[PDB]
DNA sequence: TTTTTTTTTTTTTTTTTTTTTTT
């Protein structure tokens, strides 16, 4: 993982078969999306379950601000996701939590949101099969 | 412009304020392809200011690469 | 460990095993509305089946105390971490876990709680992203609402003497 | 291997970020190219009448795998928005596309 | 050498198939917290060993940290915090947190004595507990747990002098 | 060399089974903390010697911190800390942490020196338990402890030093080599 | 090659059976530093010896890892020093052992002498405490209480 | 090469005989209580007896100023080094040295005779640890009785 | 074999005559040195004038294998300068501490007393 | 448009004097 050169056969495959634009049964709605689970099993059908891999490189926390008993929160997360050729995408993804009483399931909630976005987001650049035909 | 010495090259290139109403930025802007030789530029809203600065450090750079 | 290639063989059998999903007897409910869930444990026994005991390993690359709050003797605590989980040819998949406690009167007890909880959510949302297998498919609506032990070979005695033979 | 050269001067007909980004797929192949993010900064965030104005910079590096790569900067903004999560948000993101976008335009007139 | 020797298959399957056993009642202990069951960590130690052998595993510390020391009333309270990696012969780990805890002691020192002490063993523990149901990952689990509530050391030969006769024959 | 030399057949079997064993009751010290059990360093240190041979185990220290330095009525109150790490020659190893503690020393150095010993000690004999019931690892049990203190007790001996060494020199090492 | 090197059987078993031997009356020194109790110990230059006998001239070696002041303090006109080190003895063969050694000065006038002393003896006394750990003939009998009940009434 | 010649058994037992011969009075030198050693010229010799002229070596590892002190005009310095010696078969032994320098108004004299006395003192100490020879019965205080 | 029995029987002091020395004992080939620490003491330009000092760390290493590291050091004084004078120091420490790495290899190559 | 159950007791006394001239 890092120095494992694609073959020929499956370069082409992989090539031709990222181009496929996503039929109507993955997405859902307005603006129209793709569920993040949806995306990691199109990833695992697409490299195999150990074609990728996904860390994180930096996470921030912009604010949390406390209004009436109710905390709003907003985070950055780097989210790099690379391949088992040494390719790689890192996108920025974010996560808001608002109206929560409790400060410690706005963070839970808005961290996990930011990573998932980020992820998401990371794996489009690659091909339209993933959903770079979304928008 | 880049297309001169896209064409000629064939190169890689890596990377204050003031601020009311008015602004200039700094660079940072290097640049390598040989052996790197590095300029600065200078700005005239801050996307303008950055942007700019980035392209004429750049045109600068390249000359003395020349 | 890090450099061991899989077999083809092995490739196509762990691709179509991890590919299903899960029965009915892998998943809990709880009230919250309802959400449905699997349990790290059950989750670690999958990962062990599926790869081996010594087919993936687990690390925790970073932790962080969000903060420690004290209101009327009651301890709020808020407790990140990361967790990366390995496979021997060399893929990883990295996510992040969250752990609180709510009204405990000692801030030990807080910290450990919420430090060990983060540490296993980390570890339960990291293992997802490997299939179906390992919980990815409780989160998908349709498979949510289209669902909706006996101790004569416990161990005994310390001795294990197919190992040691096998040694 | 010489066809990129004469392939790149070509223009064909501003650019959406999904169409450059699918055009980069192609020239150089799903693994022939790779971008990273180098810095973001929130230069400001102000609120007037309710309403909050954000502004964010960033630094988007991209490479082939020959070695060759470009670092640019890009910009976001957000304006007029209550609620700052959603102001932040866009900022950011806008900011990453336009570095992606302008980083890949010194590799030729195609992209 | 360590970290760099494979298994082979009949040991490979022969661990497999001993880790996925559970444990009996005599591995269980109790105690009040309504209340809780639990492997005490010497018993781990022992079951560790003769499993991958004594020269099988190794467990290293990579990080320690005080949270916090606070007096009182003339008490002491602390709490700290240990990061126990786990290896295995062929290369595998497993790293998880452990977390020490001392309370109404008037010494400082003997506090951070037993916290640092306590973090590290149960770190130990919990890195242990994710190779299989043997090495008390079952402990977690409800139904095992009620199962076991509805059931119903005389060594003379302990070693006296110092030397091992067959050890020194053997190298 | 060391670490990189590997155990055979018979040298694994016959450690394994031995490590196995219980210490007897004359391994075994007690100290008021209600009374307390241990197994006293050099002990340990013996019983390693002969299990592994001279040249069979090596420990090193990682890092050592101290906790604290206080004065309180011209007494000084000291508390350090050691990792210490014990491996064998295959290359397995295992770490632990042991505390020196100091304290009523109107002095600051040797309060230092002490702390500063036995945390050394301390560590070196936890990260030796982990071996096995002979390295001290059987002490912890509540069963076998409480099988000790229905033994006899037995009165203490003298040893004799008519075998004590008392030249330098050591002719069957000389010849040996 | 020096730390490369493997020991032969013979070897081997002589020094094992030698480094089990406890040392007789001659090797124990003696102080009063008890407030009212004596201690016993073992020169420095005695353990070199025995190492020297025991591994040969060219059978061990030693070195000193990390060296730091805990504390230079002036008081009536007076230093105060400490001073710590960690040795590392290591055999030809791989095998090592490392401890640590705290050296002391308390009374004298001048901070180089004071130094030079403590710095000195840390070294020395951590020499000494690692080699401890190779057998009782390098002076890890000494802390028994039995042995030195022997002694005491020989 | 240096670092990995071994030894014959004829030169191996030689040297070990060697080292562990005592020192005679016309090596031990003395000063005002009283006091013995030996000269650092006299060990270097000595040294190059045992091993020869090519059968060992000494490097400096670490070096540094403990303090540079100005009262009246005076100054004091300390060095502390560490110096290390090794054979041809690979065997070392590191050793503390120190110099002090007091009372020399010029600050470069005081430094100069501190960092040279250091190398030195370590010298001397590092090759004790190989035999009696080269210092190492010095210590013995019977020893020193006998031939005082 | 024999060259080894000769040097060893053949094992102030003016600078070029040591390093002629160690020429006619080893030769031309035989022997080689490197600089390896360099460092500066105290202030300079203190009443016009300045003070100087500068330590160097010389490693001598003949054809075996054979080394020695010794430490020299260099003093300037009354030089109303910092030009050319820190570099007086400089080669003053370096030829102090060559000449002090090549004494310890035997008595022919220096040994004072 | 993501996502929302975990945590289960441990710790067991050690330390035992050295150093002292050179460029
Ligand atoms: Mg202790
Ligand atoms: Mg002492
Ligand atoms: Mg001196
Ligand atoms: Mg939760
Ligand atoms: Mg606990």
């Amino acid at each position: 993982f890092g120095q494992c050169q694609y073959t020929a056969e499956e370069y082409q495959a992989i090539q031709k078969a990222l181009r496929q634009r996503l039929g109507p049964e993955y997405i859902s709605s307005k603006v129209c999306y793709i569920e993040g689970h949806r995306v990691i099993n199109l990833a695992n059908e697409m490299f195999g379950y150990n074609g990728w891999a996904h860390s994180i490189t930096q996470q921030n926390v912009d604010f949390v601000d406390l209004n009436n008993g109710k905390f709003y929160v907003g985070v950055c997360a780097f989210v790099r996701v690379q391949l088992k050729d040494g390719s790689y995408h890192e996108d920025v993804g974010y996560g808001v939590s608002e109206g929560l009483k409790s400060k410690a399931l706005s963070l839970e909630k808005a961290r996990k949101e930011a990573v998932t976005d980020g992820l998401k987001r990371a794996l489009r650049s690659f091909g339209n099969a993933l959903g770079n035909c979304i928008l | 412009e880049g297309h001169r010495v896209i064409n000629l090259a064939n190169w890689a290139h890596s990377i204050f304020v003031d601020l009311n109403g008015k602004f200039y930025v700094g660079v940072c802007a290097f640049v390598r392809v040989y052996h790197e030789d590095v300029g600065y530029g200078v700005s005239e809203s801050k996307a303008l200011s950055l942007e700019k600065a980035r392209k004429e450090a750049v045109t600068d750079g390249l000359k003395r690469a020349l």
